[PDB]
């Protein structure tokens, strides 16, 4: 099932007439005084074995080279974002010798059967809430949220309840409410959504905190944290 | 009492000019090639227990701006050195002032004795970082 | 006797306020041929670009002078000074603190940061030379 | 399809085309500014003008703007004629009148589609000698910086932002010389594609902060090919290095998947490799001692306790790579190798392959989502999970404008002409979620409810 | 325009080459080299070229043999499908033109066959292009490597071999130890150069140090390559702008003259035409330079075969010209003044008085070397004769300089193709009788160089008012002054120093009047802000090629007099 791979990218002996592809600008500054502050003897250039890239500018970059995989776009003459029109086959179109990557699979000649499990429909219980996800562009990725950029992107960690709900609760905007998830204690801030149906409970996905798996568990008990 | 045998060979031999077995100093000038470096090995070889090498210019302390693969990136790779000179190519005066330099190695002893720590750098910082004013070069 | 011209000890120099008047563009680094300069940009508070670290490795460098005409600030200059020797190539590595001079050499009223638009502090916007004040959008004059 | 004339040479090319991308595509360079690929032409800079003549015969004809000029087939055009040339020249110039002399401290610099063009008019001489207008800047968030002094108005920002992007809270105030491309007051911008700015915008004006904090040239970078790890889509990415640390996030062309635009978590959401607190050597623990190894000792200290162990498991991750998970996978044995997911996350994950595999329905890549005229949302909440199909779905939403002007035989490029054709009219797209999405702006309908509802 | 691309259609060479070979044989391609070009096809070299030998008005003399890797070149419009090429310049002095022809080969066939039956100059130029490259010439009688050595594997000028020592592997003296053993093992096997033989094979290593090894003379052989410093790789991997410092040091005592094809080339490139203050400047500083050579070259001379102590006072008069030169330039030898468009600065306001202070003081001194060197009779009787060659040899081995205008043949370059404004001055061109030797070269040279002072004299009174630098985008870098003022300027300055400038795809070929001999540049361009291929066509080749056929019946002592005479620089050499 995984045998595509293979023809996603050529292997390290795949040359452009003998050459490497280069991963540094032909331009590139610095070559002996980089590391000149630890030896002044410049050391080797790193060699890759793995790729057909060279740790180096000693390399070929051209935009009508017959490659798919282009690591960076530069052109005599263009050097902004705008030379990609060099390296496609039309502008705005694919790139000239097509683009990288392949599909595992084709469709296949004959579908499936009908799935005959209907659920019943949704009722809130006394005691029991159930958890909805909301999720965050700056905060549910887990490599993500550790960027520093991002804490201040990221809003403050919060619990969403229906305005009649939070009035059978007692509390408001901004009411710091306990509850417990598999024994364990945390205390959060509440904010109202009037969209969010009666019986749920919106805490945000993939925090410090709150794990994903939580998505459609339970919460046994909730009142407000002394 | 310092016996130089020089080996410039072109266009950092030019300002030593206006500057076997018998020699303790080395002064190593020049390119130093891939295809000549036995010749200097061998060379260094043929001296006597205490010997002294100076490189001058660009070229012997480095590759200098011949990064290119004829060319071997200093002579420190196979030779020990004792004082570098840098420029492309260095003065007269340099090559005055690096001799001066050699004889407090040659009455200070491994040479270093923990006075040699100090460095020029360091030495002439203060000399140097003070500076404000310098000529203007529309004028000879 | 040397020549004003003459290509010897490679400084950095000062603005005239007394401020380094180095921006870290690293336009010298990329024009030179033996690829002896290496810095990195830092910024201040204030706003003011200036380099974190210059270092120029001297055993390389063949002193042709093009990192001088290559910056546009008259921050790096080369000075009439050949008297340089060491025992150690490590020790012809020069940093920054080996580099910056105390007043600004051969071009001594130029300043940068009077011709550019960027805000720094004692210059805000049209503050700067053949630059008009700044009008508002929401300014009743049409 | 169509044949052209181009400064005595005969070319074929798309006769649907404008003439600029028909010459852009067989390499003659013209200058331009505010067109786009992605975005069409609108013909606001006039950097773009050639002479066009009647016929073969005609020696004088007039200046036209190649960019809102079809390729019609008998089209003849002289992108070198002098006066052309000289136009072109001038309208470089007086780009260059309120320019600021900045680019040593522009990071826009070496990477500027403004300074390529200033080289390529050959416009070198200043002539204006009179005051420049000055901008003061605004506060747009912790990932793009403003400088409204380097703007050329060449409305690029506002056409990605409102029309393309759907943006709400960037707009053009202003008039005459004195226009002004910001938001209507200082604050993060809201949109989840905005990082993409620093790509359009041809100046310095929009660039990103997260580069400029440790920032260096583009020719000082080392890129590679690579691909967004932050969720499933697949963006193929360019990232950037200098001295031992990741420095930018660049958008790589692929005309299959992302084309020009990245989401913002992809292009910002990289500072993690920087981190100082990353393991850089492997570690074995004594006791609460810690002791450091090398790459030998930690196999042989590895293998020695795992010869003496009866049963060893692996426990496999969803983002490490497939070498990764296979050899891992090697290393315990099939029978002993665990996935690291959840089994509820592992049945929704096995039923969602086995749709795509079994189902029979062909699942489309990114840019031929922008193809479909019909689209239900059910359960993703796509532009906080999967961003870029949230704008690819945008595209498709105004497929609808674009049958109507193909109708009425408005050109597919001219697009404030297809814009004005369309007034609001969509096609249909049904979201459904727990919550408000922000795909509500152009949904047909929204449908607010729990997870059985849905 | 003295830039634009020509085809050169109505040069008469072309003409009676298509009555010979018929239209469909040739293909002219159009250049910025000022000189035709025609692609023929291997089978027909031999052909077409003993047919130029026996024109009317012959071509005499092969300047230039070498070769293109070409696989990388994307515009490639009109050529043939080539994948490695071979270039023949020719050159008639009757006619006062030259042809260029390319042959073009696959990557397979790397075969052509050789020129040197015709032209005996080809040897050495057919070894360097199957060392560089690996283009194999079919019947040359020792093809071996004469740059790298013998076990060097790989073809350096290929475009798949890295031009860095850093991407290589450093001394980690792992071969050190082999080359030392194998150089302590100097033996011979029989195969360095033609060896048919008793005999007593000696290596006598000496302005420049390299090895030769003769047969005692019945028999010698120089071995070179002691000085490659990969200047034609080096051009590949630098700007056009920052490729300047490398001129320089093609030639140590050439300085400015050195630098002045490569930036004319440049400007044929970028369609500039320099305004007349430049000409004026750089045509000064080339015979300041110029000067500074032939006192060398008459000093060193004077040394070597006779009493040296008056002759030392020269040092003070070389002292005067560095001085003047850092005085003008900044730096005493490696100017790198010389800019695309112009020159780096305009003269510094006291140039003149230091400029006639010069022109005054040189007379007297020159008409001290002219007693001490024409009227002399120990050196003219140590001089006389001296492996002397006449004009068919100098034609032959492609002689240029002193030694061809020593025979009957005047043939400067300032005079027949004027260049950087040459023509607006007013000097002779001194000549011998016929016989070229070691009295007849110092001769020349001494009259060459009070033409050289009357030259710096029309500078000085006739020096015009105006700019050092054109007005031209692609002048590199702009004016200063205006850089730091003016943001499009400034723009054009930032994009100039650091991705390069764009020169268009062409090749342009210039030649001058060097020091010692012709010194030419080939460049050709495919676009981008790097030379795709960089030709550095250095006399000093071809005048150390020549010396085995002149001194063969001679002594050792006749072979240092004779290696002193000629103009050979081993830096030019091996380049
Ligand atoms: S250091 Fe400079 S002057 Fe000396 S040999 Fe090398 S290039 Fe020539
Ligand atoms: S020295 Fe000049 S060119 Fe170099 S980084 Fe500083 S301002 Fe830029
Ligand atoms: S003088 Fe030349 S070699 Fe030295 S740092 Fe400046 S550019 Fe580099
Ligand atoms: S936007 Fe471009 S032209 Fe303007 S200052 Fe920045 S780099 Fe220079
Ligand atoms: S801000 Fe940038 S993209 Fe927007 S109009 Fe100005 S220059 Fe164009
Ligand atoms: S949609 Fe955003 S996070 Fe997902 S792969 Fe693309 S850029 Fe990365
Ligand atoms: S790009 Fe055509 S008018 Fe702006």
């Amino acid at each position: 099932e995984l045998a595509g791979i293979k023809d996603a990218a050529p292997d390290a002996t795949f040359r452009i007439r003998g050459q490497k592809l280069a991963r540094e600008p032909h331009r590139y500054s610095g070559r002996t005084a980089m590391r000149a502050n630890i030896s002044v003897h410049e050391p080797r250039q790193p060699q890759d074995i793995d790729t057909m890239f060279t740790f180096s500018m000693e390399g070929n970059n051209q935009p009508t080279a017959h490659r798919s995989q282009v690591p960076f776009a530069w052109a005599p003459g263009w050097n902004s974002p705008q030379a990609w029109n060099k390296f496609q086959d039309e502008v705005g179109g694919k790139l000239r010798f097509g683009d990288p990557g392949v599909r595992l699979f084709e469709t296949s000649e004959n579908g499936l059967d009908y799935f005959t499990s209907v659920p019943a429909r949704f009722q809130p219980q006394d005691g029991k809430w159930r958890i909805a996800p909301y999720y965050h562009l700056f905060g549910s990725d887990e490599l993500s949220q550790r960027a520093p950029v991002f804490q201040s992107r990221m809003p403050q960690p919060y619990i969403k309840l229906n305005p009649a709900d939070a009035a059978k609760l007692g509390v408001n905007a901004g009411t710091r409410v306990s509850f417990s998830y598999d024994g364990n204690t945390v205390t959060l801030p509440v904010e109202i959504a009037e969209g969010l149906t009666a019986g749920q409970v919106g805490l945000p996905m993939g925090m410090s905190g709150i794990a994903p798996v939580l998505a459609g568990a339970h919460l046994e008990d909730l009142k407000e944290a002394q | 009492s310092i016996w130089p045998y020089n080996f410039g060979l072109s266009c950092c031999y030019v300002e030593m000019v206006t500057s076997p077995r018998q020699a303790d100093l080395m002064v190593v000038a020049g390119t130093c090639f891939t295809k000549m470096a036995p010749v200097i090995q061998r060379l260094y070889d043929q001296m006597l227990e205490p010997k002294w090498v100076i490189s001058m210019g660009a070229c012997a302390n480095s590759g200098g701006m011949y990064d290119i693969y004829s060319v071997v990136q200093g002579v420190d790779k196979f030779i020990p050195v004792d004082v570098y000179i840098p420029g492309c190519p260095p003065r007269p005066e340099a090559y005055m002032q690096a001799l001066m330099l050699l004889q407090e190695s040659i009455g200070k002893e491994q040479g270093v004795y923990r006075a040699n720590m100090q460095s020029e750098r360091e030495r002439k910082r203060g000399e140097r970082i003070a500076v404000t004013n310098l000529r203007t070069p529309d004028e000879i | 006797y040397l020549p004003p011209r003459y290509r010897g000890r490679i400084v950095l120099t000062r603005d005239p306020d007394g401020e380094e008047r180095c921006v870290a563009c690293n336009l010298c680094a990329v024009a030179c041929p033996v690829g002896c300069i290496s810095l990195q940009k830092a910024e201040t508070k204030d706003g003011r670009w200036y380099p974190e670290f210059f270092r120029i490795n001297f055993s390389r460098c063949i002193f042709c002078g093009l990192c001088e005409e290559a910056c546009p600030t008259t921050a790096i200059q080369l000075t009439p000074d050949f008297e340089m020797g060491e025992y150690k190539r490590q020790d012809l590595v020069y940093e920054k603190e080996d580099l910056l001079i105390s007043g600004p050499g051969k071009y001594p009223e130029y300043n940068f940061y009077r011709m550019a638009g960027m805000a720094i502090d004692g210059k805000d916007k049209g503050e700067a030379e053949n630059e008009a004040k700044p009008i508002d959008v929401k300014s009743l004059l049409p | 399809m169509a044949t052209i004339h181009v400064d005595g040479k005969e070319y074929e090319v798309n006769g649907a085309d404008n003439l600029l991308e028909a010459c852009l595509s067989l390499g003659l360079d013209i200058p331009y500014f505010c067109w786009h690929p992605a975005l069409g032409s609108v013909g606001a800079c006039r950097q773009c003008a050639v002479k066009q003549y009647q016929n073969a015969e005609d020696t004088r004809g007039r200046l036209v703007m190649s960019c809102m000029t079809p390729a019609s087939d008998g089209t003849f055009i002289s992108i070198d004629d002098e006066e052309a040339k000289q136009f072109r020249e001038s309208v470089v110039e007086w780009l260059m009148t309120n320019h600021p002399h900045d680019c040593p401290v522009c990071e826009e610099g070496g990477n500027c589609h403004l300074q390529d063009m200033t080289v390529m008019t050959g416009h070198s001489f200043r002539r204006y000698r009179f005051t420049k207008r000055t901008h003061r800047n605004q506060d747009l968030g912790p990932f793009i910086s403003h400088e409204m002094n380097r703007c050329i108005a060449c409305y690029r920002c506002v056409r990605y932002y409102k029309d393309y992007a759907d943006g709400t809270d960037l707009g053009v105030y202003g008039a005459h010389d004195n226009v002004y491309f910001g938001r209507p007051e200082d604050g993060t911008l809201e949109s989840e594609f905005s990082g993409n700015l620093v790509e359009i915008c041809p100046t310095g004006v929009f660039t990103d902060k997260t580069h400029s904090e440790r920032y260096n040239r583009k020719w000082d970078m080392q890129f590679a090919p690579s691909i967004c790890q932050q969720c499933s889509i697949g963006c193929n990415i360019s990232p950037g290095e200098r001295y031992g640390e990741l420095r930018r996030i660049e958008n790589r062309y692929n005309g299959t998947v992302n084309h020009y635009f990245l989401c913002d978590r992809g292009r910002f959401g990289y500072g993690y490799v920087n981190l100082k607190d990353r393991p850089r050597q492997p570690v074995q623990r004594r006791g609460d001692d810690f002791i450091t190894l090398n790459a030998e000792q930690a196999m042989q200290g590895a293998a020695d306790i795992l010869r003496q162990s009866k049963k060893v498991i692996g426990i496999g991750s969803p983002r490490a790579s497939v070498e990764s998970n296979f050899a891992l996978r090697e290393l315990v044995g099939e029978e002993n190798f665990y996935t690291g997911i959840a089994h509820g996350e592992q049945e929704r994950l096995q039923l969602a392959l086995k749709v795509l595999r079994e189902g029979g329905i062909y699942t489309p890549a990114l840019r031929e989502i922008e193809s479909y005229d019909a689209v239900l949302v059910l359960g993703e909440d796509v532009t906080q999970t999967g961003a870029r199909v949230a704008l690819a779905v945008r595209q498709a939403v105004k497929g609808k404008a674009r049958e109507m002007a193909a109708a009425q035989k408005v050109a597919d490029w001219q697009i404030a002409a297809i814009l004005n054709i369309g007034q609001r009219a969509k096609h249909p797209l049904f979201v459904t979620n727990v919550d408000d999405t922000r795909l509500d702006d152009i949904a047909a309908w929204t449908y607010r409810a729990p997870v059985e509802d849905q | 325009p003295a830039w634009q691309t020509r085809d050169h259609l109505d040069d008469p060479v072309i003409g009676e080459l298509r009555n010979r070979f018929g239209p469909d044989a040739f293909t002219v391609q159009a250049t910025r080299t000022g000189v035709p070009v025609v692609w023929i096809k291997r089978e027909q070299l031999l052909e077409v070229g003993d047919f130029l030998k026996k024109l009317p008005k012959p071509y005499v003399m092969l300047f230039d043999l070498h070769g293109m890797d070409e696989r990388l070149r994307t515009h490639r419009e009109g050529l043939p499908a080539a994948d490695f090429s071979v270039f023949y310049h020719l050159i008639s002095i009757d006619r006062n033109r030259d042809i260029m022809l390319k042959v073009a080969l696959a990557e397979n066939d790397l075969h052509v066959p050789t020129f040197t039956k015709l032209f005996p100059n080809a040897n050495w130029y057919e070894r360097e292009t199957w060392d560089l490259f690996g283009i194999t010439f079919d019947g040359h009688p020792n093809l071996r490597r004469i740059m790298m050595p013998q076990t060097w594997k790989g073809h350096p000028l290929r475009k798949d071999y890295p031009a860095r020592a850093t991407e290589f592997s450093p001394f980690e003296l792992t071969k050190a130890k082999q080359d030392l053993e194998m150089e302590a093992l100097t033996f011979k096997p029989e195969e360095w150069g033609m060896k048919r033989g008793d005999f007593m094979f000696l290596n006598l290593g000496p302005h420049g140090a390299f090895r030769i090894v003769l047969q005692l003379i019945v028999d010698c052989v120089p071995d070179i390559g002691y000085h490659h410093r990969g200047a034609e790789k080096m051009g590949e991997r630098q700007s056009w702008h920052s490729y300047i410092p490398y001129t320089d040091r093609i030639e140590y005592l050439g300085g400015c003259v050195n630098e002045m094809p490569y930036v004319l080339a440049v400007e044929k490139l970028a369609g500039i035409t320099v305004p007349d203050r430049v000409n004026v400047i750089r045509v000064m500083l080339s015979e300041l330079f110029r000067i500074n050579s032939h006192l060398l070259y008459i000093s060193t001379f004077i040394q070597d075969v006779g009493a040296m102590t008056p002759v030392f006072f020269a040092f003070t008069d070389r002292q005067k010209i560095y001085d003047l030169v850092e005085a003008i330039t900044g730096f005493r030898m490696h100017p790198a003044w010389f800019r695309i468009g112009g020159v780096a600065h305009d003269l510094p306001r006291g140039w003149d008085r230091l400029l006639r202070e010069f022109l005054d003081w040189m007379p007297k001194r020159l008409a001290s070397y002219e007693k001490a060197a024409l009227q002399n009779t120990i050196l003219k009787g140590r001089s006389q004769g001296v492996a002397a060659y006449g004009a068919k040899e100098a034609l032959e081995w492609g002689t240029t300089g002193a030694g061809l205008r020593a025979t009957g043949i005047d043939f400067d370059v300032r005079k027949a193709r004027p260049y950087s404004g040459y023509e607006n001055f007013d000097f002779e061109i001194p000549v011998g009788g016929g016989v070229s030797d070691c009295y007849t070269r110092v001769m020349l040279k001494v009259e060459e160089l009070r033409q050289s002072l009357r030259i710096l004299e029309q500078c000085l009174n006739n020096m015009p008012e105006g700019p050092f630098k054109a007005d031209h985008p692609l002048t590199t870098p702009p004016p200063k002054e205006r850089t730091l003022q003016h943001i499009e300027t400034l723009i054009t300055h930032f994009l100039q120093v650091s991705w390069g400038p764009v020169m268009p795809a062409n090749e342009s070929f210039q030649m001058i009047e060097a020091t010692k001999g012709i010194n030419s540049y080939y460049l050709t361009s495919d676009g981008s802000t790097m030379s795709y291929r960089t030709r550095v066509r250095t006399p000093s080749f071809a005048h150390l090629q020549q010396i085995p056929a002149a001194i063969r019946g001679s002594l050792v002592s006749d072979l240092i007099v004779y290696l002193g005479s000629i103009d050979f620089v081993m830096s030019d050499v091996d380049r």
